[PDB]
């Protein structure tokens, strides 16, 4: 009975609005935007970049959601980086999964 | 009637999605158990991983009777009962076998003999130790025995109250009275169907795609069949190794080879028993 | 006289893109008779070794094994052996080394650990213990890097691989970056990498900092703005 | 032809609360007549050998007897001298066992660190590890008790001392153990305990639990405007 405006993945937010069906009166119903937003809490203002420090200050501007590095990771979608590999003097640079489930061989 | 009466709604705490880890469980990984030694190669399910006991755990302590004694698992079978099936409405299948070996499992807590070392199961084996009077290991074991015996009655309607809710109009299945097979048989039950299961799907993979056409694709289903056997095979040999060493204290279990046993009885699919011969 | 067969690991085979056979022989008397091929399933031979050294630190004989063979080889499990021809030992002695096969591929997982805050009130040493489970078999190869660069060999050191306790078949790794508590003060980011055959990309990777790992305090601004919308 | 004697570690003695000096024969096979003493070094050859072993066809066999001694003798020094008599060799085979001499004591630093928050996703298991590091001798046994009573040694695995790579004299040692997660969400002190010589008292424990690790504080503060 809600409908579902916008779903960004990474914001995690949710914007969908309902509407509360009143009695037998003349119309003062209430309308309600139902959004749901979700923090990662831990993760790093460069998602990408396993090496970047704790992002603290999370800006949320609904607007522009609607329609800028993004906060918590898509199971859909991969975010992979290069990490450095040694054996003995040669360095080779190999892709790493950061996240299971993801990236996994299907 | 073959159904159970209405039972009055019980408040009932949520818990943890079956489905939400993404490994969605792993059999081989075993946490805890009585002994390793006398009991060696047997495997703990998923389902009894997830086990919910969130709502005895808040009031083990606080309990003095044995109708809130009664009562309190049935709020806690309840749970089970929407878990299990909602887990597996998504995955849809049926849900009576998880039913019924959650059942099990949950009684045999109550009876302390259940095949885990839990300080929670420790806790309300005192509890109910508590409840009844405090008497020698072997009369108070005798004693929850029966207590559990008398009482299923009520926890099994609640389960399949649980499954009834979406059921419905079909008539309510028969108890099949399995509470006298012991833990691990019911893990070896329930590790045969699950791996017959996972072998009827490799095995129409396989069929499919190496009987018709060597292509890569095939290459790699032979690896990936290769990969689960060789997976799949040390936990035969332990199952089978207990299954060996407690042969001879039951009539059921008489038949000498394991993989027959778990044949000729009930949940398994009759298609492969891994054996090393 | 002493005589060791290494397998080559997992990562000689990936990083290395080469499979590299040692039959390395030490702590013996010098003689400069080696000439060892290694032998296949079959009676013929891939390749000879290379760069013998007639020298030692406690003056004794140091050899060492080289070969190329091919991966499938050793995807198929075939068996292969070293044969001395070096003339102390009498009799040529024979290592048969081989992929063992029937092993079950369980992927680790990697699991990063923070220093607890009792050591961390010493104020002189931090350690940090990259926990691995549940990787079958044994071999696992663990890198320990700070920000995207390697560190050297000598600042983390790792266990070799023992049996689960109570898993049937899986192993466990352990390892440890030890530094100076000031480092993990000042929120550098330390990260560990394990390769091993049962990964999905045969890389996983962690990242655990001050901020990260049992911080002491949550801080988040959460800010938000139009709640209008459009 | 060789009568290998074992000399009693640290953790034997704080496991079996005694001491045990044994003589074990090696490629040997079973002879009557059989003459084992131990003896220091004014001599006293005043205790008696049992569980004397069967022929093998390794030629391990064992005739081994254990001798009890106080506590402190052994940690004196006292250097007993095994001298085995036997019918294949009228001489005695005198093998010897003492404690190490000049070994530094220097105390462990254990550590114990709590299950990663990355374990209780999953909600599979617990994985509590002990760090005991910073023992000069290696002589390390790790029990875990929880409640009082002790817990199965198949839980946890101990692994063997490896050397330090920055503390050239100093060993370290790592035992795990796994427990269901579950139980770690109860609520539940798991204690880790360190046996060592170098130790004040030989005994030192750590205690973990739910609360060990959490955040002592949240800084949340929620900004909701109107304008851009
Ligand atoms: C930090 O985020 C930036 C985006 O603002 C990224 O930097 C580049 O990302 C592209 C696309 O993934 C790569 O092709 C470039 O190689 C990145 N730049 C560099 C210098 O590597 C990236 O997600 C993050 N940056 C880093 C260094 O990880
Ligand atoms: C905590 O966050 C506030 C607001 O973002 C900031 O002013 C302050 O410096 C932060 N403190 C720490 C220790 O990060
Ligand atoms: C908590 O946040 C306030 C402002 O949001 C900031 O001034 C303060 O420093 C923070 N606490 C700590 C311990 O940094």
């Amino acid at each position: 009975e809600r409908i579902v405006l916008v779903d960004n993945k990474c914001k995690c937010a949710r914007i969908t609005s309902r509407i509360i069906r009143s009695s037998e009166d003349p119309n003062e119903d209430i309308v309600e935007r139902n959004i749901r937003i979700i923090v990662p809490l831990n993760n790093r203002e460069n998602i990408s970049d396993p090496t970047s420090p704790l992002r603290t200050r999370f800006v949320y501007h609904l607007s522009d959601l609607c329609k800028e590095t993004c906060y918590t990771y898509d199971r859909n979608k991969c975010y992979t980086a290069v990490v450095p590999l040694v054996y003995g003097g040669e360095t080779k640079m190999v892709e790493t999964a950061l996240t299971p489930d993801a990236c996994y061989p299907d | 009637p073959d159904e159970n009466f209405c039972k009055g709604i019980k408040n009932v705490l949520s818990c943890p999605p079956k489905n939400s880890t993404g490994r969605n469980g792993d059999w081989i990984s075993v946490a805890v158990k009585e002994s390793s030694t006398t009991n060696k190669g047997v495997l703990v399910p998923p389902r009894r991983k997830k086990l919910c006991l969130r709502n005895i755990n808040q009031v083990w302590h606080r309990i003095k009777d044995e109708k809130n004694f009664k009562e309190e698992f049935v709020k806690v079978a309840l749970g089970e009962s929407n878990a299990l099936m909602k887990h597996y409405k998504e995955k849809n299948l049926n849900a009576l076998t998880a039913i019924k070996y959650g059942f099990s499992d949950m009684g045999d807590i109550i009876k302390g003999t259940d095949l885990i070392d839990y300080q929670i199961t420790k806790n309300i084996n005192r509890a109910l130790d508590k409840i009844l009077g405090n008497e020698t290991s072997n009369d108070k074991i005798k004693k929850r025995v029966d207590w559990w015996e008398a009482n299923k009655s009520a926890f099994w309607d609640a389960f399949m109250c649980g499954y009834k809710v979406h059921i419905g109009n079909k008539p309510c299945p028969e108890h099949d009275n399995m509470d006298r097979i012991p833990q691990y048989l019911r893990w070896f039950r329930e590790w045969g169907t699950y791996v017959c299961s996972e072998y009827k799907n490799k095995f129409e993979n396989v069929i499919e795609l190496c009987n018709v056409r060597k292509e890569d694709k095939c290459k790699g289903a032979l690896k990936h069949y290769e990969e689960w056997v060789n997976r799949r095979r040390p936990e035969w040999k332990g199952q089978c190794d207990k299954f060996e060493k407690e042969k001879s204290k039951y009539e059921d279990t008489k038949s000498r080879t394991a993989e027959i046993y778990l044949k000729e009885i009930c949940s398994e699919c009759d298609c492969k028993y891994k054996d090393l011969d | 006289i002493r005589v060791f067969a290494i397998p080559p690991s997992f990562a000689s085979i990936f990083l290395t893109k080469s499979t590299k056979l040692t039959c390395l022989v030490t702590d013996l008397t010098t003689y400069d008779s080696v000439t060892i091929s290694w032998t296949r399933q079959n009676g013929e031979a891939v390749k000879t070794h290379t760069n013998i050294s007639e020298s030692h630190p406690n003056a004794t004989f140091s050899a060492v094994g080289e070969a190329s063979i091919c991966e499938d080889d050793w995807n198929s499990g075939e068996r292969f052996t070293c044969t001395v021809t070096h003339t102390d030992l009498p009799s040529p002695l024979k290592q048969t080394i081989s992929r063992p096969k029937g092993v079950a591929l369980h992927r680790p997982d990697v699991y990063l650990l923070p220093p607890a805050r009792e050591q961390l009130n010493l104020r002189e040493s931090a350690t940090i213990t990259c926990l691995v489970t549940g990787f079958s078999p044994a071999d696992v190869f663990v890198q320990w890097m700070q920000r995207g660069q390697p560190l050297s060999p000598e600042k983390y050191v790792t266990s070799a691989p023992m049996p689960e306790p109570q898993a049937p078949g899986r192993y466990f790794a352990h390892s440890i970056l030890t530094v100076s508590e000031e480092e993990w003060n000042t929120g550098e980011t330390y990260t560990c990498v394990v390769a091993h055959e049962a990964l999905p990309n045969r890389v996983t990777e962690r990242t655990v900092d001050k901020s990260t790992g049992k911080p002491t305090l949550y801080n988040v601004s959460l800010v938000m703005s139009d709640t209008a919308g459009t």
